[PDB]
Parts: C-alpha cells; structure tokens; sequence
C-alpha cells in the first residue's frame, strides 16, 4: 500500500559500495548536493573541471588552439553570459542546491589536492553559475543546436 | 537508447516494470554517465547522469522513476542569409547587423596568452557565422529564455504523483528527448518532450536545411506547450517504449498517428530494425516478470538476417565462385543471433554495409518497402539479388582483409577492453536489429574491435514495494587516472551478470566499502 518508510539521515556521509558508488545522505537538500559535487568530483574531476572550463568560455585561454573552436563556438552563442543570467535567474532554494554542489567539487579539490589534474587546476573554485553553463551547453548548444549543423 | 515502461496488468506480480538503456559514446567526456544515490529526510533518488550535471537524468526511487532517450527534437533553425551591403536582405531591404567586438586569450605554447579579436554579430534571427563554403548561416536557437532546466528535472524526479510529475513537466524547461516514466501507483508514460517552434509551414525536413533567412515568413517566435506534443498514459497495449524511433509505434495498439500533429515535429521515416525488436519484444509478451523483462533486454538478433537471407542464400547458392557458395552456406547454418560463438556474423556485416549503407540505414536494397501499417514486418526482402550477390563477393574480400578469414568467431574479433581487462563481445549494431547494443570500432591490424558507443547505463526496476531493480554501467564509476573503478564492471556485462542496486539503509550499510564523513 504505503511505500517503505524512508530513511531520516542524522548525519552528513557518503557510503561507497566496491563499485565505487556513492551513496550521499544528507540532513537537507544542500548537504546532499554537496556531497554529490564531491562524489563527482572525486570519480571524475579532471574532465568535469575541464568541461566546466570549456562552458566558462575559456577553453581557448586555459588549455589553447584545440578548444578554440568551441570557445568561438559559445561565446558567439553567449552562453557563459546566458549562463550567469539563468544562475540569478534560479529561485533561491535551488540556487542554494547548485551552490552547495561546487562547494562539494571545490572542497574535495581542496581535501585533495594531488587528485587534480595540472591542466585544470587553474579552472577552481567552480561555481553554481559554472554548474549552470556547463548544462546550458550540453541541453542547448551540444543536443539542440550542435555545431556541425550550423556550420556544416 | 532504448526505454520500456510496463503496466501493471501486464506483469505477474501487478507492479510496472521500467528500463532506463541509454546509449552514448564510450569516450566522449561530456557524454559520460556516473551512478549515484541521494538521500535526504524530504527526498531519495537514483540512478545515473551525465558527468558535471548536478541532477540525476535516470532516476528511481521507491515510489517513480523515468529514462530518457534522443528524440532529436528540432529546437533550432539555421537560416541562410543574402548578404548585401554590409548588411543582410530581409523583407525586401537592406538590414543592418548588431555587432559587438569582442576578445578571448589562446594559450600559447611557452604558457602565455595571446589576446585574440572576436566579432560577434547579429541577425534578427540570431548569432550569425560564416562557413567554409562562405555561407552565413544565422543560427536561431528556441528556448533561451528557460533558466529551469536543472530544477524541473530535479522537480520531475522527486515527484509525489504522476499529476506532479506532469505539472513539472508542463513547465517545458528541458528542450529535448522522449522520456518515460513509471510509479508504484501502476501509471506508465511516455512523452516526446521538447521545446518547439510554432510554425505555419514546413515539414520537418525543412526546417532541418537552411531555412531563408531574408524574410520574417520564416522568423517563428512562439513555441508549443506540453499539450500539443505526442504523449501516451497508460495506454491499452499496457507498454511504451522508444528506441529513438519516431514516435508513431510507442505502443502497440498505437494511440495516435502522424496526421494528429504538425509535419515538422518528428520524422516519418523507417523504423530501425531494433526499434521493431523493441516493440515485438514487448507486444509479444504478457505476465512479464522482472527476471524475463531483464532477458528480454539482451535481445541480439540479426533482424536485417531475416529480412534479407532467404533470398540472398539461393542467389548466391548459384554463383559460380566455389568461395561465395561456401559464404552462402555458412550464412544459411546461422541462427541469426549476434553471439561470442556465431562464425557468420562478422561476414553478415561486412554484406549489410554494402547493401544497407555503412550506418545500416539503407532502403534502396529492399524488395518490399516499409510501411507504417506494417511496422515490425517491413522493409523486407531483395529486390535486386544478382547485384546483393555481387555485393556478398566484394563483402567475402572485406571480411577476410578485416578479420584473416570469412569464418572468424565474432567474439573472438569482438572485445571489450578496458585497462587490463579483455573480455569477449556478443550483441552488435542496433539498425541490423541488435536490441542490446555494441558499436563496434573498425578492427585494428588484428581483426580486434571494441565498443565504441551503445550500452553504457543499464537498468531494469520492478516497483514493488519495497522496489526492486538491477543494473550494471559498461565503463565503471570512475575515470580518474588509477582508480579501481573503471574496469571493474565490464567484465559482469560480458556475461550480462547484473548487480543488485541498493536503495535501502540496511543494504548499503552492509556493502559499504569506504566512509566519507562531510559537513557544508
């Protein structure tokens, strides 16, 4: 009839399985973003810093020619400013999700420093507005309206 | 990808059965899926997403779940513009562009940065760049003004009814894909979501090639809310699915037909292959249970086999090459199963890139075309067998040039490799009907090949209560250099030995590995 009775976590923890996944509890919705944005980071940093580099718009700056064409590719597009737009333009309690999730991903780099790759070291601190861009690339400008189509 | 959501009535226990089976490159960074499982007091979910998104796109909990798969909704118009002095010819005058000078540093080899000009102009229609042909394409892109896309997934997947769910839905903040849902309370749904431009006229095909961009006849601005898109809710056939097939077989009594919706909302091209697998497997079937649902999924049939063998073997049969009529025979002793084993599915390939195309989508080679009043029956047959015969002698070469032989065991060629890990391959390409899929990579000097793209996040769910569902993700968790969870996982898919997924406390109390402790 009822579903089970759900859990009530009284702590803020991450229980990994042997598989390597991350079972985030948290005491409120920020906790449990942060914890994701640590568990992500911590299974794939190097290529999400990297990405959200890319949405930022600075992929051509950071690591040069063969991103420029994406760079080219987004700021055209005005993503990285569509981005910070959308960031304020979120309502406060999931804006609250979003910052909690780069807190999670700055904290781990912080913690951890030697799991970061170089390259992308110079990409920290990540914010809820990064969060934002990187999807708003992927959603609009990756599956919607992809480069190859616009420019053959 | 392929999607199922099972009603109740047409499972023995009476709970909805759902699969989440996306397909996506093995490599591509921003493509990557990673599983996880949130818990807070007011919410749970789980499942997998892209890497670098803060929301789970594959959800389940213990009361829904969704999955989602590529629908290629057309959320943006490229337009051709007709340059004329400076500007562009718009409603029979001359327009200025809006332009703004921009810049961007590029990284310099010695580690510096080069700060490099950076035009930005504007069209009415949008963002405007030249292509190497010297065609300004002006790209106009629905949707822009949707800031809710995280939320209303995160909203959708931590529903507390369907009505919710839809109400979320509604809000039409996600831009793209079909996605499917299933619940405890026995509803199962399908939607082909998106945000579409209102538009007058035009096909789809049309509005997916250069549009004219000197006259607002073609400038859209409004777009289409949730009700004027194909969806179907617990429909009689009791199943949805989608296998990035046009929407017009997500259930079977279908619910609706291509003439109840404007023309430029989705393809009515062919059906693939593996998209009429998917609606046979589950039409076919009743009193499904979760363990025949899971065996229904590694479905591998060479579908494009049994359209085309019963009338290339006799043709080819009679041709004087001794060599073709051995190929002849190793194809006809051929259960058309794409298994580790089968000695004539390299060759069967290597003839289907040549009579169907090298992406298998081919048409032209059928006798009899397909038919929307025969869905899961048609294209069939040869129409020209003389020349499909031909093309199995030029198929002999390539196999044998590709793989040392016409006869190589396809596992043997067929692996999949990750880090120390060489397993055997089975399953293959979804346009020859492969419903579990595997695209495999040209072989390398060896005759080996590896996946390059197809099962990636696998999952079937049972809502029972508590729920109950399995799943397995080919490439691991992780990606960091040396970790230990990157090849550990592909060797269960190689014998498709699923891995419960826990949910409750107790369970993932006496799995846990590793404790990390944290405070925001």
């Amino acid at each position: 009839q009822a579903p089970i009775a759900a859990y009530k976590p009284r702590s803020n923890e991450i229980l990994w399985d042997g598989y390597g996944v991350p079972h985030i509890y948290g005491v409120d919705a920020p906790s449990a973003f942060y914890g994701y944005g640590w568990a992500q980071a911590r299974s794939h940093g190097d290529n999400i810093l990297r990405l959200y580099g890319e949405a930022r718009g600075k992929g051509a700056e950071y690591w040069g020619p063969d991103y420029e064409q994406t760079t080219v590719w987004l700021l055209t597009n005005g993503v990285p400013e569509r981005a910070q737009q959308w960031y304020a333009q979120q309502s406060p309690d999931f804006r609250a999700n979003l910052d909690a999730f780069a807190a999670g991903i700055n904290a781990y780099a912080q913690q951890n420093p030697d799991d970061i790759s170089p390259e992308v070291r110079q990409v920290l601190p990540v914010s809820g507005a990064d969060v934002v861009a990187h999807a708003h690339r992927l959603m609009n400008f990756l599956y919607v309206a992809s480069p190859g189509r616009t420019l053959g | 990808s392929n999607s199922w959501a099972v009603a109740p009535g047409k499972t023995a226990n009476g709970n909805a059965l759902l699969l989440q089976n996306p397909h996506l490159s093995w490599t591509t960074d921003y493509f990557t899926y990673y599983e996880a499982h949130l818990v807070t007091p007011d919410f749970e979910i789980y499942g997998a997403t892209q890497i670098g998104l803060p929301v789970i796109r594959f959800a389940f909990n213990q009361r829904m779940g969704i999955t989602n798969t590529v629908n290629g909704m057309v959320g943006a118009t490229n337009y051709r513009l007709t340059l004329q002095d400076g500007g562009y010819l718009y409603d029979g005058q001359v327009r200025p562009f809006e332009r703004r000078q921009a810049s961007y540093r590029l990284r310099q080899a010695d580690g510096s940065t080069v700060d490099k000009p950076l035009e930005i102009r504007s069209s009415v229609h949008g963002p405007v760049f030249e292509r190497a042909d010297g065609t300004a394409v002006a790209v106009r892109v629905a949707g822009l003004d949707r800031p809710g896309m995280l939320e209303q997934y995160f909203d959708m997947i931590t529903a507390h009814s369907f009505d919710d769910y839809e109400a979320a839905m509604a809000r039409m903040q996600v831009p793209t894909f079909n996605i499917v849902y299933a619940d405890r309370e026995g509803t199962i749904n399908y939607s082909f979501n998106g945000v579409a431009p209102k538009r007058a006229e035009g096909d789809i095909a049309f509005w997916q090639g250069n549009v004219p961009g000197d006259s607002s006849r073609y400038l859209w601005t409004e777009t289409h809310p949730l009700d004027d898109l194909p969806r179907v809710t617990n429909p009689p056939g009791g199943f949805v699915q989608n296998s990035n097939d046009p929407p017009w077989t997500p259930t079977w009594p279908v619910t609706y037909c291509p003439a109840n919706h404007p023309s430029y909302l989705a393809p009515q091209t062919p059906h693939s292959l593996r998209a009429q697998q998917s609606v046979r497997l589950m039409s076919e079937n009743d009193d499904l249970t979760l363990e025949r649902f899971m065996a229904l999924q590694f479905s591998h049939r060479a579908v494009m086999a049994d359209r085309t063998l019963p009338d290339l073997i006799p043709a080819a049969l009679i041709d004087p090459d001794p060599e073709v009529q051995a190929a002849a025979r190793l194809l006809a002793a051929w259960d058309r199963d794409f298994t580790s084993d089968s000695r004539a599915a390299l060759l069967f390939e290597e003839w289907a890139r040549l009579f169907a195309g090298q992406n298998f989508a081919g048409q032209a080679a059928f006798a009899t075309p397909w038919s929307l009043d025969k869905p899961v029956s048609t294209p069939y047959g040869v129409r020209d067998p003389k020349a499909a015969v031909d093309q199995l002698r030029t198929a002999i070469a390539n196999t044998k040039r590709k793989y040392g032989a016409i006869d190589r065991p396809f596992g043997d060629a067929s692996r999949m490799i990750l880090n120390d890990v060489n397993v055997p391959g089975a399953a293959g390409y979804g346009n020859l009907g492969s419903f579990r899929v595997f695209t495999w990579s040209d072989p390398d000097e060896n005759g080996i090949r590896t996946p390059v793209h197809g099962e990636t996040w696998v999952a079937m769910i049972e809502f029972s209560t508590p729920v109950r569902a399995y799943g397995l993700m080919s490439y691991g968790n992780s990606r960091q250099p040396g970790t230990t969870h990157y090849s550990d996982q592909i060797e269960r898919v190689s014998r498709a030995d699923f891995r419960e997924l826990l949910l409750r406390r107790e369970q993932v109390e006496a799995a846990v590995q590793e404790r990390t402790p944290f405070n925001f």
